[PDB]
């Protein structure tokens, strides 16, 4: 997640469609997003780390969120009304397939649907950002710099610590 | 350049000719070629309505000549 | 078939605006010892097409602090009113024959100011707001004088029908009867179209881009198109009102050609005036309209009421 | 010795008052301005047809730098570094050493053209007419790095523009 | 006097090598003047002269359509002039 | 901003369109020139004065050269002094053209700018002929001038001067008696002689209030 | 009927122009690009703050002078009445009072903007 | 093929429209703005190429950085560059904007405007003559002519 990302931006972008379609209302999906700057710093550190030659790293954020809670926090930071509704897998796959016909960059695809409504694997045996010296930056300290662009003029000057950090599924 | 400004003014003049001439030609085409009738007042509208009824083809512009009075 | 007439009125006006851009640029260039565009096409003919294509392929901008509904409505209202102001003009047959044509022009002209007002307010910027308030002041300056001038001139016409103005001037132009009113009307039309020396709302030296500072690409282009179309329409109205061409009922082409030539003469006069003079202060414009134009307008309105009665020259068509 | 610019008052003659009233009511001065601008409309414009026509220049014109040679093809520069010491912008960097034949010649000669102010002090300082400012001025590039000249580029500039640089020097060296 | 400037325009059309050459120069150089040919270049450029023009228009070049490796029919630039004609064309000398 | 001369950040407080306070923020073109001069020799520091007031180059060179000549206790030769005064007057013409035309452009008279910048271009040609640079010259040095005048320059200067008065006349025809121009300029920015003297004014800023002073 | 069609055509053409302008080009909007425009820097206050109006007195008078137009526009038809002497007396009366109201506001310094 | 021919023709039309209508921002800093003004003067007549100054950045196609960029002005230059709707181009004019020039070692000067904004054309000089800037502008026009946006889109 970052300024030019398709994650925080993607969820914010679906506000126009009146409601927020979520498979099973986003209560059976867990996400662990990671900051873009943390990934870049980890790549740079892996470049100049002799011990990281033939290793495999998992770059994950410090917190795991349920998809419903994550989208609710996204809409709360953007100060938009949140109107989620459940959608079956077949119908929402169908609308993804319908969007796929765009000759330009598609708004969403079936594969994007699958990835969005897929829980994040937990691989504790793999090295992470803490093994490259990177302390993962939580979403709460960096969501405003992405989602302030999605606010209206009324809420444009709202500060960072005003939007009640989201509920976390931490172990 | 000064006569090189003339092509642009000529193109503007040609563009500005089209509205009036097209309007006049369309008025003549849809009124039997006789300068579409003007009705500022109710008397002229009554005249057009009477003409529309008399012709029998439901058109005001089809004038009925003295030959219609046997 | 009537839709064909609407299209044949609309499209040529847009093309004429596009090439008035070129004509203004070239006239100002040659009046400034340079040439103006000659490189794009033969004699700069393709320059308007290049500008139009460049603008409509450029990304439109929506300000973060702007209220989007009015931001989008304002250029649409401007362009639509600019196109609507053309339908009652007799060249020599109007597209829409109105019994009160001059009143219709006055009303649509008054409504056309809200384009500038709403664009300046919805931009949510200080320069745009300053331009909008300058538009308010300009309208307050010119409106009453313009209406009284129109009334005084049309008192010799006998009605508000624009087609009757041709019959009024079968033998003489009304500029020989009301040239002082013609002068004040010309200045009022300069002030009404936001043209130099009264281009206060844009205020280029003073306020950067003024009211349309925020606007970019196609939306900006629409405002520009509307401004030029209003220029041409007001000069056509001035030509009909004060320089009456001779209309042959069996050959309207002569009237159309003579009308177009007079309209072009008046538009080039606007370009000339822009090239010759500096800019007023908008408080000085109000004092000019309320302390110089208004007293003469009232005196000449009384004079033009009294003249037909004491002369036994009252026009027909009560 | 001084003169006044705006201390004249107008006559109160009846016809003078009438003339001023006619000017106020009939806008005669504005018509005079319109006449001036109309007279300019009918004059020939001063525009030239670039790039097919060029503005006039002079032999003294300072343009793109170049390193020159002697008629035999030997370089003129002897690495005295007077141009480097005089450069107001410190745009010249020079390194030297004895050549294989023992000649005193540079091994590095760079000019940063994004530092250079095109003052020509370097060619006034040079005792052998090695470095000059040529007549070329149409050498805009698409990257910053292309304006960091080294010795190869400057020697190539000299070889390219010698036929004109020599003629410009021939027409002006008697003023120097 | 008007008929004479019309004759001059017609002569300009004729002296460019017919209508095709007239259109070619009008769409390449954006100018239809005719002057005495001072000389031709090693690469195809032609240099004309007209001393009755004011200072700045009295000399010009009609660029070649084919420089070292590229087609310069539309894409021309001032860097295509060799140094000797560069000196003549910028009025640093009176000698071609 | 078109009327901000490029690098002026004017912070104004306004009630309506009325001006309550002007707070000019400068330094957006502060290049630390005085410090650099301390790191150069006297000859190397001369182009800085070209670049100081880039509308009057020869005059800045002349002032710097006069200061350095005063410190050196030397004297420029007579022909050098005559050349200096000639090109100083040409530079005055250039600067006054720029000032008047840009002032008219800011007020709204867009036309005389183009008429007068042709004369400015011809004077740039004079600069380039005598030195090789259109505006940054560096012709005036602290011992005299760099090179002698080319053999045809005085004739061309005479040709330009015998025609420039008509251009000034056309300028005055456009502006002097115009009632719009007078309304925009008359009784605007009125400064008293005593305030002008105290506030450190000089030049036309002093002579407009009636102070009879000229260096 | 025809005026409705004309208005619909004009509005639809303008709307299609806006639609083309907004959906044809490549949009790339980021927070810095859409920020409010001051000349170089960020604005101090808001454009929604009160903006003082120095010609407030002339604006109110414009309302009263505007309605004097509604009283004078039927004058071309009033000239066709039989009794012209009472019409001309009333029309001149309606303009003398309009002139006297302008004179009153002028002399009492009502036409000058607030300083 | 047929689609590639269509996209090539559309590239030609779009690039022609874009290069023929280049509207620079009314933006200038120092010495070089005078030569830019002289390019706007009747002798060179930048208008005749389709190039006209416009004050608002939202109505600008090109930014010409003509003069010294100082540390105090760099945020303002970046701000007015970011508010230009794309496509946008930057021309660097003179030594000061190219690499710092004659104030390169100053404490208050940005050593080249390309540290702040990406630059398309570097015009060298102090100041570049009006023909030098005209050559740079026409070079930018040729560069715009050479770009292939829909050919690359069609081959994605
Ligand atoms: C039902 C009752 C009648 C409804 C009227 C129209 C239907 C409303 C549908 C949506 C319209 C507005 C969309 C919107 O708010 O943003 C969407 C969307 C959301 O973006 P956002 O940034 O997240 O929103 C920012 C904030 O939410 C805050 O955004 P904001 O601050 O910009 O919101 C302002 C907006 C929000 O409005 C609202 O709050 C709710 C809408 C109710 C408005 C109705 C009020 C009644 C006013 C008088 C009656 C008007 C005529 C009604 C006709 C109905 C009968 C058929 O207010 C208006 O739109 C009012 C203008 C509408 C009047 C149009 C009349 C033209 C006048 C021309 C002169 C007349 C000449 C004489 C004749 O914005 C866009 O995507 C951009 C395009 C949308 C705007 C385009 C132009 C407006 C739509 C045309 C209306 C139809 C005219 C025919
Ligand atoms: C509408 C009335 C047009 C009457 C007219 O064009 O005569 C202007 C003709 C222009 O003379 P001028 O520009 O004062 O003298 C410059 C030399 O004749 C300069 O002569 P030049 O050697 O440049 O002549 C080149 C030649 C060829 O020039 C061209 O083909 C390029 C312009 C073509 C435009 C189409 O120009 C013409 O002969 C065409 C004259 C205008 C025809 C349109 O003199 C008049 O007839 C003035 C009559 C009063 C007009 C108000
Ligand atoms: C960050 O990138 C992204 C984009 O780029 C900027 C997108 O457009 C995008 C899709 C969003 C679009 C911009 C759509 C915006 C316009 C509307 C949503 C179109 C749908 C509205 C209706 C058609 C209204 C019609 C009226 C009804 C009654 C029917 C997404 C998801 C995205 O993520
Ligand atoms: C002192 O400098 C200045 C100038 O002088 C050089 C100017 O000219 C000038 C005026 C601006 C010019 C650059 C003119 C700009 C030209 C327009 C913006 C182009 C508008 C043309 C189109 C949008 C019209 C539509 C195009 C179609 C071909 C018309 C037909 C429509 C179809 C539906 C059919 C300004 C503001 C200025 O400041
Ligand atoms: C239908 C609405 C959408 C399209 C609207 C289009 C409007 C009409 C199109 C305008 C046509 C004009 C373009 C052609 C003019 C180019 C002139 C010529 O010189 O181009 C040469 C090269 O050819 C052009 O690049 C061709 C460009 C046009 C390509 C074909 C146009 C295809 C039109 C397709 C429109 C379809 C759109 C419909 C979509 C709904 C290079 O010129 P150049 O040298 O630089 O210019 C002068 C500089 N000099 C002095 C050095 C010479
Ligand atoms: C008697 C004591 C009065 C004291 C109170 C004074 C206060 C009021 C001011 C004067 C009274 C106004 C009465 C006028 C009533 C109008 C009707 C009458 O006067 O006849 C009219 C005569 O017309 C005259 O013009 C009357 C008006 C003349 C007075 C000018 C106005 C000045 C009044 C002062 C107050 C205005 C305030 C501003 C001061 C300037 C019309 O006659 P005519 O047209 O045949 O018939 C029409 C019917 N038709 C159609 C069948 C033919
Ligand atoms: C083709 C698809 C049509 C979809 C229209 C959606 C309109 C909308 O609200 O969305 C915003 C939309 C597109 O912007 P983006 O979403 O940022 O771009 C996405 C593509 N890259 O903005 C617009 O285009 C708005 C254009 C206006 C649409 C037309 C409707 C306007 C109606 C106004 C009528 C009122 C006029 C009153 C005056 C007349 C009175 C006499
Ligand atoms: C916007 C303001 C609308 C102005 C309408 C003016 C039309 C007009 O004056 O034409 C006159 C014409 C005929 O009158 P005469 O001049 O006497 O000549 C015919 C008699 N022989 O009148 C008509 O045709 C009336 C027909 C219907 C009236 C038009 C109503 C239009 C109202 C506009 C509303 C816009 C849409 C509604 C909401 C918009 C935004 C939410
Ligand atoms: C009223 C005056 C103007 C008239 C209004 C319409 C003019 C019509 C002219 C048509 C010219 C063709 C327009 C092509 C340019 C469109 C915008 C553009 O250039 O986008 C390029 C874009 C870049 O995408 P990517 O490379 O994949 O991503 C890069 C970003 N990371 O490529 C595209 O998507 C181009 C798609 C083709 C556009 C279709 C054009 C067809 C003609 C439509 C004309 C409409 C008129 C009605
Ligand atoms: S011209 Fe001046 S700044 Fe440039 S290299 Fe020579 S001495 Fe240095
Ligand atoms: S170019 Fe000339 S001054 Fe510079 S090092 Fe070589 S010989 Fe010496
Ligand atoms: S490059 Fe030279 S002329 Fe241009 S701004 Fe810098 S110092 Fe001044």
């Amino acid at each position: 997640f970052g300024r030019e990302d398709r994650f925080l931006n993607y969820f914010a972008s679906m506000r126009w469609f009146g409601g927020v379609p979520l498979i099973s209302l986003g209560k059976e999906t867990v996400k662990q997003p990671v900051y873009i700057v943390d990934v870049s710093k980890g790549i740079i550190n892996a470049i100049k780390d002799p011990d990281a030659k033939g290793k495999t790293f998992a770059f994950v954020g410090p917190n795991r969120y349920l998809l419903f809670d994550l989208v609710q926090y996204i809409f709360a930071v953007a100060y938009r009304p949140f109107l989620p509704y459940p959608l079956p897998h077949f119908a929402y796959r169908w609308v993804g397939r319908l969007f796929e016909v765009s000759p330009f960059e598609p708004w969403t695809t079936r594969d994007k649907v699958e990835r969005v409504h897929m829980s994040d694997m937990t691989l504790p045996h793999l090295p992470g950002l803490e093994d490259l010296g990177i302390q993962a930056t939580p979403l709460e300290l960096k969501a405003i710099e992405v989602l302030r662009r999605h606010r209206t003029y009324r809420w444009l000057t709202s500060e960072m610590e005003d939007v009640k950090p989201a509920k976390t599924v931490n172990i | 350049m000064w006569f090189e400004i003339l092509p642009g003014i000529a193109v503007m003049a040609a563009c500005l000719f089209i509205p009036g001439m097209a309007t006049a030609h369309i008025h003549k085409f849809t009124n039997g070629g006789k300068e579409k009738r003007v009705a500022h007042f109710s008397y002229q509208w009554n005249l057009m309505e009477r003409d529309r009824r008399i012709s029998g083809v439901n058109r005001y512009h089809v004038t009925k000549g003295l030959e219609n009075i046997d | 078939m009537f839709m064909i007439n609407i299209l044949s009125l609309i499209i040529p006006i847009l093309l004429a605006v596009a090439f008035l851009t070129l004509v203004e640029r070239k006239v100002l260039g040659y009046m400034q010892l340079r040439k103006g565009p000659n490189v794009v096409g033969p004699y700069g003919l393709l320059q308007p097409i290049a500008d139009a294509l460049k603008l409509f392929t450029k990304e439109p901008l929506r300000p973060a602090t702007s209220s989007i509904s009015m931001f989008i409505i304002a250029p649409i209202l401007a362009l639509s009113l600019a196109l609507t102001m053309w339908v009652p003009l007799p060249m020599p047959y109007p597209l829409i024959n109105m019994n009160l044509g001059v009143l219709f022009m006055l009303a649509m002209s008054s409504l056309a100011v809200y384009s500038i007002l709403w664009s300046g307010w919805a931009s949510n910027s200080k320069y745009a707001l300053i331009g909008a308030l300058r538009a308010v002041a300009q309208t307050i300056s010119y409106e009453v004088t313009l209406a009284i001038i129109l009334l005084s001139v049309l008192l010799m016409n006998g009605s508000y029908t624009l087609s009757t103005l041709i019959t009024t001037q079968e033998h003489i132009w009304m500029i020989f009867t009301s040239w002082p009113l013609a002068m004040m009307w010309f200045i009022s039309t300069l002030a009404e179209t936001n043209r130099a020396p009264f281009d206060l709302t844009e205020g280029e030296s003073e306020l950067v881009s003024g009211f349309n500072v925020e606007y970019a690409a196609g939306p900006f282009a629409m405002f520009f198109m509307a401004e030029y179309a209003n220029i041409i329409m007001m000069n056509a109205f001035t030509a009909i009102l004060f320089l009456g061409a001779s209309h042959d009922p069996h050959t309207p082409e002569l009237y159309t050609i003579n009308f177009v030539l007079k309209t072009l003469a008046l538009t080039i006069t606007f370009l000339w005036i822009r090239a010759s003079y500096p800019r007023f202060r908008y408080d000085q414009l109000m004092h000019l309209l309320w302390k110089s134009f208004l007293p003469l307008t009232l005196a000449l309105c009384m004079w033009h009421i009294s003249l037909p009665i004491m002369t036994a020259s009252i026009p027909p068509q009560s | 010795t001084y003169k006044f610019v705006n201390m004249r008052e107008p006559s109160m003659d009846m016809k003078s008052v009438t003339d001023r009233a006619a000017q106020t009511l009939l806008w005669t001065e504005l018509v005079r301005g319109l006449g001036m601008t109309l007279s300019y409309l009918f004059r020939e414009p001063a525009t030239i047809n670039y790039p097919f026509e060029k503005g006039p220049l002079s032999p003294r014109f300072r343009g793109e730098h170049a390193l020159r040679r002697y008629p035999s093809g030997e370089e003129r520069c002897i690495a005295c570094k007077l141009c480097e010491a005089v450069c107001p912008a410190q745009a010249i960097t020079i390194e030297a050493e004895p050549r294989a034949d023992g000649s005193r010649r540079t091994t590095r000669y760079d000019i940063d053209m994004t530092k250079c102010i095109y003052c020509g002090f370097c060619q006034e300082a040079c005792p052998v007419d090695a470095i000059v400012e040529g007549p070329n001025f149409e050498f805009s590039t698409e990257t910053h790095e292309e304006l960091l000249y080294n010795k190869e580029k400057l020697l190539n500039n000299g070889d390219k523009w010698e036929a004109e640089i020599a003629a410009n020097i021939q027409a002006d060296y008697l003023y120097r | 006097e008007l008929v004479q400037v019309l004759r001059r325009g017609l002569q300009q059309v004729s002296g460019h090598g017919g209508l095709r050459g007239y259109l070619r120069v009008l769409f390449r150089a954006n100018d239809v003047r005719v002057g005495t040919l001072v000389g031709e270049d090693k690469y195809g450029n032609k240099y004309y002269e007209d001393n009755k023009q004011f200072f700045g228009r009295h000399r010009w070049v009609i660029y070649t359509t084919e420089m070292n490796g590229r087609d310069t029919f539309w894409d021309v630039d001032g860097s295509m002039v060799p140094p000797e004609w560069h000196r003549w064309l910028h009025c640093m000398t009176d000698d071609p | 901003h078109p009327a901000a001369h490029g690098v002026l950040r004017l912070v104004m407080e306004l009630s309506g369109e009325m001006v309550r306070k002007c707070d000019p923020h400068i330094g957006l073109l502060h290049r630390g020139t005085e410090k650099l001069i301390e790191y150069k020799t006297y000859l190397q520091a001369l182009p800085y004065f070209d670049r100081l007031d880039y509308v009057s180059m020869m005059c800045n060179e002349q002032a710097y050269s006069l200061a350095v000549e005063k410190l050196l206790n030397i004297q420029p030769p007579p022909r050098a002094q005559w050349i200096r005064v000639l090109f100083g007057e040409i530079t005055r013409l250039l600067n006054h053209i720029m000032a008047v035309t840009t002032h008219a452009l800011d007020i709204g008279a867009m036309t005389p700018f183009f008429w007068m910048f042709e004369e400015r271009e011809k004077m740039f040609e004079f600069y380039e002929r005598v030195s090789g640079a259109r505006m940054h010259a560096a012709y005036i040095r602290p011992g005299g001038v760099h090179q002698d005048l080319p053999l045809g320059l005085l004739d061309d200067i005479y040709e330009f001067s015998k025609n420039f008065s008509f251009r000034i006349d056309e300028l005055e025809e456009m502006l002097t008696n115009n009632r719009i121009w007078r309304n925009r300029t008359v009784d605007i920015g009125v400064v008293t002689a005593e305030d002008a003297l105290n506030y450190g004014f000089s030049g036309v800023m002093l002579r407009g209030s009636g102070i009879q002073w000229d260096l | 009927m025809n005026i409705m069609l004309t208005l619909l055509t004009n509005v639809t053409l303008a709307s299609l122009l806006v639609l083309i302008a907004f959906w044809l080009p490549q949009l790339n909007a980021y927070s810095e690009k859409t920020s409010p425009y001051e000349c170089g820097f960020d604005p101090m206050g808001s454009a929604r703050l009160p903006f003082s109006m120095k010609f407030f007195l002339v604006a109110i008078t414009f309302l009263l002078f505007d309605l004097e137009i509604a009283l004078l526009l039927p004058l071309p038809w009033a000239s066709q009445t039989n009794n012209l002497k009472t019409m001309l007396t009333m029309a001149l009366f309606l303009l003398i009072l309009l002139a006297a109201s302008l004179a009153y506001e002028w002399t009492q310094k009502g036409l000058e903007w607030a300083e | 093929s047929r689609g590639e021919y269509v996209v090539a023709k559309l590239d030609d039309l779009v690039n022609w429209a874009r290069r023929s209508s280049l509207w620079p921002m009314t933006f200038g800093l120092a010495c070089c703005a005078v030569e830019m003004m002289h390019m706007a003067a009747p002798r060179y007549d930048m208008d005749r190429f389709g190039v006209v100054f416009r004050a608002s950045p939202r109505q600008s196609d090109v930014m010409i950085v003509a003069g010294t960029l100082t540390n105090k002005m760099a945020p303002a230059l970046r701000k007015v560059y970011d508010q230009m709707p794309e496509p946008r181009y930057v021309v660097s004019m003179g030594s000061c904007a190219n690499g710092g020039g004659y104030y390169h070692y100053s404490y208050s000067v940005v050593r080249g405007c390309d540290r702040i904004v990406p630059v398309d054309i570097y015009v060298p000089g102090c100041p570049p003559t009006a023909e030098a800037l005209l050559y740079g502008i026409l070079q930018l026009q040729r560069k715009i002519k050479r770009e292939k946006r829909l050919r690359i889109w069609y081959r994605r």
